[PDB]
Parts: C-alpha cells; structure tokens; sequence
RNA sequence: CACCAACUUCCUAAACUUAAAUUGGGUUAAUCUAUAACUUUAUAGAUGCAACACUGUUAGUAUGAGUAACAAGAAUUCCAAU
C-alpha cells in the first residue's frame, strides 16, 4: 500500500489485504444484472 | 461561451441502465385553445396522436386542458426533478409531435456543456500507473549512493 | 500633459484606499479622572479646561470694572476673593477682586 | 484520581449556584444609585439578585467596563461579577484612583488563586500536591505568596530555573484563556463537602466560618480550579499582563510536613512596567516573604 | 430618490420559539444632504467599521475633519433610538455593522476662468448609512498561521486529477 | 536645509516674526495666561523667559529700561514688569513660564493650541497633569524596592 | 476601550519613584561597566601571536571636532577628534557562521537610555550583561585576533604612526536639486531663459525612448555610509581615550564613527608593531603615558621651531 | 531509413464546393388599423418601422481630481467692545 508516512502507508497495506480476503478487490467481477431467471 | 457557461460530466439520473431502463419523462402537460388560429396544429394533435403517444409511453401521465389562451404550451416534468417548458404556438402536427418524443427520450438532466464524452468508475483494472511501476526495485532496498 | 486614458476605478480604487491613505487608529485617547469626558494623554482636558477659563473670564470682567479705562495696570500684586472670605494680614497693600460668587472648591 | 475530584467539586459547585438562582423567583427591581465623582446622580434600576455591578458599568459605557476592577457597594468592596442583592449606592474603583488600597488587596488575591492553580496541575499525577492556605502579605513585601505541600518523595527536590519558567508559561495560559473570576458565598457544610480531601482547607474554612455570624464562606472559581478566599477578586484573568513565578523556599520548620512557599509578581495592563523595571522587581521577588 | 434605509427599522420577525438563541437587535439610521464629499465621508465611515459604539465615538471625537462631527451625531442619535425605541438594554453594547457613504442630489453652478471661459463646479452632497447591532464587536481578524497555508497547499495537491483523460 | 537655526519663520518677514511675538508678549504680561498657536506660543516662550532676566537686573538699569520700553508696547506694563513680575521670580534661576497644549481649535482651521502663563499668577489654577499617588500598585512595589535598597546599605 | 493603549516608562511613576527609577537605572550603568574593567581576570580566550594577513577588531568612536595640529617641519595640519566611549565587543560569529573567508566580531559604543528601546534589544544586552549602545558594527576579524565578547576596547588599541579608515553617515542633505547633488552646471541667468536656471538640460537622448537606469536626477542627499581611507594617526590621548586622525571625517559632530586599520595595499601589513589582539589596561606591563605622540608632530611646551 | 505536422482528403453524422462596390431572392423585430384571439396570439392592411460610430443633438454621469486654485493682522475683559 501507498502512504504519505510509513504508518499511513503501512496502514493502508493492511486494508489492501484485507480487500483482497474478503474478495472485494477493485478488478473483481462485476455484479451479474443479466440474469431473468 | 464555453468560459460564460456552467458544464458537467456525463452522467446518468439513478444509473439508469444497469438493472433496468426507466423512462425518465413522467408528466406531459398540453394546454389548448378550443378556437384560436395559434393552437391549430396542437388541436391536431389531441385528435390524432396524443392517444398513440400515452400508449406506448405507459409511465408517462398526459394532461390535455382545452380552455381560453393565447398560446398553447407543453410542460414536461421528470422524475430528477426537472421541468422543461415549449411553447408550440402555431407549430405543425408534425413538429409538435416531434417534439413530444423528444422530450419522452430525453432525460432532465441540464443541458449544458459536457466535459468527456465517457464516464467511468472503474478506470483501471490492471492498476493506475504510478511512478514507481515501470522501476525495478534494488536488492536490500538500497537507494543510490547508499553504502549498506 | 493631458491624460491620454481615462483611469478605470479598480486602478482608482487601489489609489485611494492604500493604506498611506486611510484615517489612523489613535491609542492615546484617555477618560478624564475628575469630568468623566475624554481625552489625549499628552493634552489638557478640555471639558475641565473650559471651566477654568470661564471662571477666568468672569474674573477678568470684575478686573475691567475696577480699573474702569485702559493703561490702569497696578504696580502691585493682584487677588481674587470669593464671598464670605477677608484679606489676610499678608494680603495688605494688593489689589483686591471681588466675585459675587462662592469661592470654586477646585480653585484654592 | 485528580479528574475525579474536579468534576465532583465541579458539579458540587454548579449545584449550588442554580439553588440560589433559583432561590428568587420572578423578578424584583433594585434601584441602585451611581455615587462616583463622575457622572453623578445616575440611577440603575436593576434586578435584585441576577445582576452584577459590571452590568451598571455596561449602561455607563466602555470605558467603566474596561476601568473598573472593584465596586463599593454601601462602602464595602463588592466583586464586579457578584450579583447585587438590595438596594444601594454604588461606586466603581480602579487601579489608578488617588488610593487604591482595596484594588490592590483584590488584584494580589486573585494573582495568588492563579498561581494555587497552575501548581495544581503542574506536576504529575503520581506525585500528591495539596494546598495549605495563600498568606496575606502586603503588597509592599514585593511579591505574593502561596503555600503547598509537595509529596514526600520530592521533599529534597527543588525547581531549576527552566521548572520555575515552566510554571510562568502555565499561568500565561491561564491569562491567555481570559477566565472570569466566579463568586460563591456558600453555607460551611457545602464548602467543607467541597474541600473534604483537603484538612488543611477544613480548617481554613471552619476559621473563616466562625468569624462571621453565619456560616457563609466566600468561594472563587476559575474554569475548573475552585478555593477559598479571603475576600473579593478580580473581574478576570486576563487583567493581568505581566506574569512570573519568582521562586520557591522551604519552610525550614516544617519537619512533619514539608511546606515549600510559592513566590510571584505580577502587574495588570492598566499598571505596565517597563523593561528594566520589571526585571529589578522581579530579582527582589526572588527574596523570602515574611507575613507580617 | 429613494428612501429604503429608514424603512428597514420598522421590519418585525414573530415571536421566537424558547429553544432558540437570542437574536440580535439592529438599528438603522442615516442622515441624507450633508454638505460633504462623499469621497471624503467614506474614510470616516470606513475607519469606524467594526468598532464598538463607545470607541467608535472616541475615535471621531478627536479628528480634525467636518464630517467627523456629522458621523458622531448620527452616531450618538441611533445609539439613542437603539435604547429608546428597538429594546437594546445596555447603551454601550452596540458595534458598527455596517457604515457607508452615497451620493446625494448635487447642484450646478459656473465655474469662472481667465479669458471669459468658464467651467461646470459641483455643489456636493453626501448621505451617511449606519447599522448598529447588539452585542460585543466581532472578534478580530486572525490571520492565517503557516500550518494553515502549508495544509492550504497540500490540498491543491491532493486535488488534483488525471486531465483530459478516462 | 534649516540645520542649526533656532528660530521658526512667522508672520510677514523677520520684522513681523517680532511684532507678533511682541504682542504676544505684551499680552502675556498684561493678563499673565495666553492662549495662542502652539508653535507661536513656544516661539514666544524664551523671550518671556528673558524679559524675567532683564526686569531682575533692577528698575536703576539702562539696557533693561530699553528692553522693557521696547518689548511691552502698552507702556503702564513696564511698571509691574519691574516692581510686580521680578520681585515674584526673585528665588527662581529660570521656568517662569507654565506652557501646556489644549485641545484643537474648533474653527475651521483646526490649529493646534497652547497656553502660556507666567508662574504664580492669581488666576484659577491650570488642569495640570498630575502623576500617580504613591499608593498604587506599580509605585508601592517600586517603594519597597526604594526601602530595601537604602536601609540595607 | 477594551483596545490597544499607548504606554511609557514615566507612564505610571509618581514624582518620589519618578527619580527614584533614574538613580537606579544610572546605579545599575556603572555596577555592569565595572565589572568588565578587568578582562585578563575573567577567563580571556587564548592569546595567539600575530602573523602576516591578520586583521584585528576595530573601535566605533564619536566625533568630538576638529583642531589645527603642527609639526615639526612647521607644517599645520587640520585634525579631527575622535573619543572612543564604551567600547565593548558584543557578539562572536565563527568563520562558517558568517562568511567562509573571514570571521566576524560585532563592536558596540556609547552606552544609551534602556527606556525607550524595544525588548528584543534590551533582552540581548542582559545576557551580555552590559548598558545597551547606541550604535553596532561588525568587523572582519582573524581567528587568531578573535576577542571574548564583553571586552573592553579602549583609543590606545590604535597608534600614533598608524594609518587608519573612517566610515560613518555624511552629512543629511535632504531633497536637492541636480546643480547641488550632482555639480550640474545650469542655465544662464538672463538672456531669455523661461524659467530655467537649475534644472537639469535632457534627461536621455529620443531614440532608446526611456530613461536609463542610474541617471542622475534631483533626490535626497547625504545620510550615506561613506569610508575616508589612508588618515594616519597623529597621537592619542590616553586620559580621555581621544584619537587624532588627519583631515576630515564624515558625519557630524557627536556622532558615532567606525574606525579600523587602513585596508590600503601600502599599509598591508601594519598590525606587527601594534597590540595584536587589542591593549589591555589590565595587563599594565608599562602603564603610558598621558599622551602619545607621533615622532614629526612639533608637541606644544617644545621650544619655537626654528629651520636651523 | 522513419515520425511529427492544414477541415487537404478519408472516417460516424452531414454537406454538395472559394477580396468587395454592385445585383437576385427567402424571412424577421417593433407599433397602429380591419377582423379575430384573451397572461399577450392569427390572417390581412399600413408606417415618423430597428443605430457600438456623422470632432452628431439634448440630458445624465465618470476621468483628469479631492488635483490646480481660492481666504480671515494679534491678544483680551469681546463683531457696531477695548
Ligand atoms: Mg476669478
Ligand atoms: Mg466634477
Ligand atoms: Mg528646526
Ligand atoms: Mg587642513
Ligand atoms: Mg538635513
Ligand atoms: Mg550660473
Ligand atoms: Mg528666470
Ligand atoms: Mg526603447
Ligand atoms: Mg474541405
Ligand atoms: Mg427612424
Ligand atoms: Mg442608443
Ligand atoms: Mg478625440
Ligand atoms: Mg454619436
Ligand atoms: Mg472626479
Ligand atoms: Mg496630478
Ligand atoms: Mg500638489
Ligand atoms: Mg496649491
Ligand atoms: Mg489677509
Ligand atoms: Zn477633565
């Protein structure tokens, strides 16, 4: 993660993984509005 | 005129499109002189295409006041909140119901200068570049002239 | 020398409320203990200025009655009496005014 | 913990003050007469109990405001922000009247409460600080004086000068924060409830409770910090212009509990003085103060 | 010509609600054909601009200028009013809101010059606008401290976007 | 470039600038308080400190009696100069005159006032500036300061 | 008013403290200056002996007046006066805290009232423990020839034979014209000139269409830094700290000057035979004379000079 | 061994091919009248029918400019006084 200080940017580190465990990544699929069914 | 005016970016009422279209025009009002040379063409109108019109535009609620006035106008409301007013003094049938479907396909956002042609809230997926992408990192993060 | 533009008041503006040009703030101005009326630090009261001074006339008209004419200066000291108040021993052989009025409590 | 005794004090303070105001109800007009020199003959027709002598000041002008440190109510000094309670004749002091022996009582206390209160919170919490009394001394004796006992673990531990101008810059703050002087004339039994913790207040306040017929005992506040008094303070803090905190000595008799007096000067805008001045008054600040 | 200042005084709000500050009084007063430059009344009225009433009055008692004595008797009669007839309790709670100069109706007369040339001179008048508010002057004006402008700074920097671009 | 010259320049010329002081003069001896301009009021004020000289060398004197002749223009002064004003500053060496600013002229011309009076006089005092008691608060302190100093060597 | 007020040191004092204040502020003058009498006493910084290319502290100086002066070759010689008056050094700045080439020393002068001077002056001052000065300069000074600030600087630093450089303000002028600030010629007097006698002629020639910058055109004169360079020093007067220095210097009478060694290439090298840091009363190895002279000044109570 | 560069040309949509006296043609602001319309409209008939400019006319207000310039001998006990 990027920060203008080391805590911010350390900070910031930790909500990049955190995204990326609960599968909210900002290149996830997009939500499905196709579906009639 | 483009520094005398106001302008935005490209935009949509209640992202409009994404889950399913709604018809942004809600409310068409059209005011009538009974007998008056001005307001001929938008009598031809009621008798003949204002019924069509409601029809395919089942969201859209049409009022028609015949009553004495001097020019006939045609206010249409939408669902953002905007109001748009024509006056269709002595306009063909033809035109006015050109204008009609114009203001049904149109949505009541401002029509004014519009910054990019595109809009987008997800612009990247690979990552937006910064200055450190392209740069390859150095072993033990020793920046130059750096001893250790 | 004639203008050769008219002068536009944004730079007219600028001219004429430069602060080299405004009014100054004053802090030397002061209350009075005895009147209650303001003052400058550096300057007499004028309110109890004006009292003297008007007393002053008043004496100086009494002194214009006695002499009667003018060049009729005395050669000796002169003093002022107020009503209820004699000469003193040491106030012998001096020319004396007399006021109608009670002697000022300020004036001693 | 300290929070807690000031909150405690606190809301012990502010309960007693709307039982009083709330004491009068409705509203009951005082006619107060302007005795003063000037502007002579004024009449103020007041509410009894809810307005102050600064609220006459106020209908006056600025200048009484800005001027008037103390008030002579019927002849006696009365706080600028104690509410008048009967109908008077009243007169405003200030620091450059012919005599201003009143003013400058009024002026030295309020400086001494100030410094009781930067001592209060000036060391930490682990160590136990407790306010003994504030000496009366005259104003000639060159400085004002405030007595306190530190915690036995500093009883051999005293000031540098950068503590002693530690101390000046806290009480700076204080005058900086411009905090009214607060007046209580309260009952013993809620003062004592007040200054419980704190024997050497008990007694102050039973002395100061039995002097007079009642029990009434004069309170002062300034934001949280509350004490006792020995008679009427300033209007505010931000009176004071020139602050310092001179020194400190040990009282050498004091083997059971070692109190250590707190020396200061100080001088209100109305009354600067110029550089060198201060500085030669201030070095013979630093000299004991005996009470004489 | 019009006459809107004096109108302004007789301007009455309901009742307020007891959950609700107290608002502040406002008392207009003017005085219309002075013999005076406007030009000129305008430092007068600009250096009393914000002051309170009583320093205001100390201020105007010690210049030199005419159209100081006019400001000091407007001054001094809405100071009266304010009391008399708008519910201000304390004469000297009041500050100068507001304090401007206008033009008045002025007068042509003939200027003359050396070789039977002539010119047009203005006879000038002025009018003199106030607005007193209850209540102690606002607080000064505090300027910014270099936190202030650095974080001012950095803000622009933040702010800025990708241009001309997705 | 006016470095060094004493003088102010008045009137219509030298010649006037005296004439005017002179009159001045002549009725600051007759009524003893004079309220003229500031600046002609310090102009005039070493010559009324120097008449005082003159009338002390004695009434006998020649060059005071020229002096005196010509400076008080109304010639009954000259008696009270010698026998009234002289004998009164006998103890003094100088400041027989008392000069304080008065609050601006309120003409038109706003000209910055004084009064000029001669010691002594009968007239009602002066509103004079008087400094602080010593019971205040910055002067008590500065008194036991005094104290301290002279009784401890 | 609750607004700013105008204060002064007589403000507030009654007439009993009004002088009192003076006697203490005066006591308090010569309880510091007697203090700094005796520098060798007080821990003086290492004394180093001269070398080529030193340069010493200077002494700022008051500007008593003029006198004629002979010598023995019956010569006269105008003379101007100048008493050094409280002269202490005040402020050491190391070589890399000023300029990378030389070190720096500021000197102050004629002790002046503390009432009326702002705190920041008077603040610098206590520390130092000295009277404030009316006027500081800095001077160029060696590492070798540096001096512990608080040291007392007195006229027998310089010599009789010495030459030496003045600066100090001229003269103020006020706005002149160009005849007297710049010699302009002028105009004729008569023969029909319209009003045009002291101007100056054309400002510039038409074809550059401007003024260039620099041209000389009426303004103030005077009340400008100025150096007279090459005075020698025709003797010095020890009692009362008096230096003669040969022709004129600029500034009126009573004001302060600087005065140091000459800077000129002839008199490069003159500090080997003076007292290299500065003279120290204190030392007193020899205590000198009243008056020091230089050998072709003819001394008054010599006999009558006759070209034998 | 190229790239960049004009509405030149192509491309989506369209368009159908170039100083200024002069010449041909289609509309239109304003007002009145006829007949109507009835929050200011239609078809005809008319005309003192449209002004960023004539060192244009009248009035107003700026600029230069709060600039150039204008004015009362002194004190007092007071302007039909000393
Ligand atoms: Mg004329
Ligand atoms: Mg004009
Ligand atoms: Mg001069
Ligand atoms: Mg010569
Ligand atoms: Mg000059
Ligand atoms: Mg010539
Ligand atoms: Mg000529
Ligand atoms: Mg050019
Ligand atoms: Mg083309
Ligand atoms: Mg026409
Ligand atoms: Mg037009
Ligand atoms: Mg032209
Ligand atoms: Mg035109
Ligand atoms: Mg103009
Ligand atoms: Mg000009
Ligand atoms: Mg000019
Ligand atoms: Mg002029
Ligand atoms: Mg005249
Ligand atoms: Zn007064």
């Amino acid at each position: 993660g990027p920060g203008e200080t080391v805590l911010v940017a350390e900070e910031e580190a930790a909500r990049v993984a955190l995204r990326k465990l609960y599968g909210f990544t900002e290149n996830r699929r997009p939500w499905d509005y196709s579906k009639p069914k | 005129t483009g520094r005398g005016t106001s302008s935005r970016f490209l935009t949509s009422v209640l992202h409009n499109g994404l889950g399913r279209y709604v018809q942004q025009l809600q409310r068409l009002s059209l005011s009538l002189s009974r007998d008056a040379p001005s307001s001929r063409g938008a009598r031809e109108f009621v008798e003949r295409e204002v019924t069509d019109f409601a029809r395919r535009n089942p969201g859209v609620v049409v009022y028609v006041n015949p009553r004495p006035c001097a020019m006939p106008r045609i206010v249409a409301e939408y669902l953002n909140g905007a109001v748009r007013e024509e006056n269709v003094n002595s306009k063909s049938v033809e035109e006015i119901k050109s204008l009609v479907q114009k203001l049904a396909d149109q949505s009541g956002l401002d029509v004014i200068r519009i910054r990019k042609p595109f809009h987008t809230d997800n612009p990247s997926i690979q990552g937006q570049w910064h200055p450190f992408t392209n740069k390859r990192t150095a072993l033990h993060g020793l920046r130059p002239r750096e001893l250790r | 020398a004639a203008p050769k533009n008219r002068r536009t008041i944004e730079v007219n503006r600028c001219r004429r409320r430069n602060p080299q040009k405004l009014i100054k703030i004053k802090n030397n101005i002061d209350i009075c203990p005895e009147c209650g009326h303001l003052k400058q630090k550096h300057v007499l009261c004028g309110y109890c200025y004006e009292k003297v001074r008007q007393e002053t006339t008043k004496i100086r008209q009494q002194i214009g009655a006695q002499e009667g004419g003018p060049f009729r200066a005395p050669s000796v000291e002169t003093m002022v009496l107020y009503t209820g108040e004699k000469p003193s021993e040491k106030d012998q052989g001096k020319r004396i005014v007399e006021r109608n009025i009670k002697r000022p409590s300020w004036f001693t | 913990s300290p929070t807690e005794l000031t909150e405690m004090r606190n809301d012990l303070f502010n309960r007693e003050k709307s039982r009083q105001l709330s004491l009068t109800p409705r509203t009951e007009k005082i006619e107060v007469k302007h005795v003063g020199k000037t502007d002579p003959g004024t009449v103020f027709v007041m509410n009894k109990n809810i307005s102050t002598p600064y609220s006459c000041a106020m209908h006056l002008s600025e200048w009484y405001c800005s001027k008037s440190i103390l008030a002579l109510v019927d002849g006696q000094p009365w706080d600028m922000y104690k509410p008048l309670t009967k109908s008077c004749e009243i007169k405003f002091l200030t620091f450059k009247d012919p005599d201003p022996k009143e003013v400058n009582k009024a002026y030295w206390r309020s400086c001494a409460m100030m410094l009781g209160c930067v001592i209060e919170r000036a060391f930490k919490d682990d160590y136990v600080v407790s306010l003994v009394r504030a000496p009366e001394v005259p104003v000639i004796a060159g400085a004002f004086c405030y007595d306190v006992t530190l915690d036995k673990r500093l009883d051999e531990w005293m000031p540098t000068k950068e503590n002693l101008r530690s101390f000046t810059k806290d009480a700076h703050a204080l005058i900086y924060r411009d905090l009214p002087f607060e007046t209580l004339d309260v009952d013993a039994r809620v003062a004592l409830e007040i200054f419980q913790h704190n024997k050497y207040k008990v007694d102050f306040i039973e002395e100061k409770a039995s002097q007079n017929p009642e029990r009434i005992v004069k309170l002062h506040r300034i934001g949280d910090f509350i004490d006792v008094s020995e008679g009427p303070l300033i209007p505010r803090t931000s009176v004071c212009f020139q602050y310092e905190v001179s020194a400190v000595h040990n009282l050498n008799p004091s083997q059971p509990n070692l109190i250590r007096r707190f020396q200061g000067l100080s001088l209100p805008t109305h009354l600067r003085a110029q550089f060198t001045i201060w500085d030669k008054l201030v070095e013979r600040s630093r000299k004991m103060v005996t009470e004489d | 010509i019009s006459r809107k200042w004096e109108k302004k005084n007789k301007i009455v709000y309901p009742p307020q609600l007891p959950g609700e500050p107290r608002r502040p009084a406002e008392i207009y007063h003017c005085r219309r054909q002075i013999k005076y430059s406007k030009d000129k009344m305008w430092y007068l009225a600009k250096m009393i601009r914000g002051m309170s009433i009583d320093q205001a009055l100390a201020q105007l008692e010690f210049n030199d200028k005419k159209g100081a004595q006019i400001i000091k008797e407007v001054l001094l009669e809405a100071q009266d009013m304010a009391v008399r007839d708008h519910n201000v309790e304390f004469r000297s709670n009041l500050h100068i809101a507001e304090s401007t100069s206008g033009r008045g109706q002025c007068l042509k007369r003939i200027r003359y010059h050396g070789r039977g040339r002539f010119g047009i001179m203005e006879k000038v008048y002025c009018h003199y606008f106030v607005k007193l508010v209850e209540g102690p002057p606002p607080p000064p004006e505090v300027p910014k401290t270099a936190v202030d402008h650095a974080k001012d700074y950095i803000q622009q920097l933040r702010s800025r976007t990708i241009i001309h671009t997705l | 470039i006016s470095h060094g010259r004493v003088y102010r320049r008045l009137g219509l010329g030298p010649e006037s600038r005296i004439h005017l002081l002179r009159n001045l003069l002549t009725g600051l001896v007759r009524h003893e308080r004079i309220e003229a301009t500031w600046a002609r009021a310090d102009e005039m004020r070493g010559y009324a400190e120097k008449l005082i000289d003159y009338g002390k060398l004695g009434d006998t004197n020649e060059r005071a009696m020229r002096m005196a002749d010509f400076w008080l223009t109304e010639k009954d002064l000259i008696p009270k100069l010698f026998k009234v004003l002289a004998p009164r500053f006998q103890g003094q060496n100088g400041n027989y005159t008392r000069m304080l600013q008065i609050p601006n002229r309120k003409e038109q011309d706003r000209a910055k006032m004084a009064v000029i009076e001669y010691k002594g006089n009968y007239l009602p005092p002066l509103p004079l500036p008087h400094r602080d008691s010593n019971l205040t608060l910055l002067n008590q302190l500065l008194l036991g300061l005094q104290q301290d100093l002279h009784h401890n060597q | 008013l609750h607004s700013k007020s105008s204060t002064w040191w007589d403000e507030h004092l009654s007439e009993e403290n009004l002088s009192f204040v003076k006697q203490l502020v005066s006591d308090e003058n010569k309880t510091q200056l007697t203090s700094k009498l005796n520098p060798l006493k007080d821990e003086p910084w290492p004394l180093h002996p001269w070398e080529p290319g030193s340069f010493r502290v200077g002494l700022i100086a008051l500007k008593l007046g003029m006198m004629p002066l002979w010598t023995k070759d019956g010569q006269k010689h105008a003379v101007t006066l100048l008493q050094v008056q409280d002269c202490h050094v005040l402020k050491y700045t190391p070589k890399e805290d000023h300029n990378g080439k030389i070190a720096a020393l500021t000197v102050g002068g004629k002790t002046v009232s503390r009432f009326y001077k702002p705190d920041s002056r008077l603040e610098f001052y206590r520390d130092l423990g000295l009277p404030p000065k009316q006027i500081h300069k800095i001077f160029h000074v060696t590492d070798n020839a540096v001096i512990k600030p608080g040291t007392p600087l007195y006229a027998a630093h310089f010599r009789p034979g010495q030459y030496v450089d003045v600066t100090a303000k001229t003269i103020g002028k006020g706005f002149q014209g160009v005849m007297k600030r710049w010699g302009f010629k002028g105009q004729p007097a008569s023969h029909g000139q319209t009003k045009t006698h002291r101007r100056p002629g054309a400002i510039s020639t038409g074809d550059i269409a401007r003024v260039w910058p620099g041209t000389k055109m009426p303004g103030r004169m005077g009340n400008q830094n100025r150096t007279v360079y090459g005075l020698k020093v025709w003797r010095v007067n020890t009692k009362h700290n008096i230096i003669y220095v040969n022709g004129s210097v600029p500034g009126h009478k009573n004001c302060l000057v600087k005065i140091k060694d000459s800077t000129l290439p002839a008199y490069k090298d003159s500090c080997k035979n003076l007292p290299f840091p500065t003279y120290f009363p204190d030392g007193d190895e020899e205590e000198l004379p009243e008056d020091l002279f230089d050998e072709s000044v003819w001394q008054p109570s010599e006999p009558s000079i006759t070209f034998a």
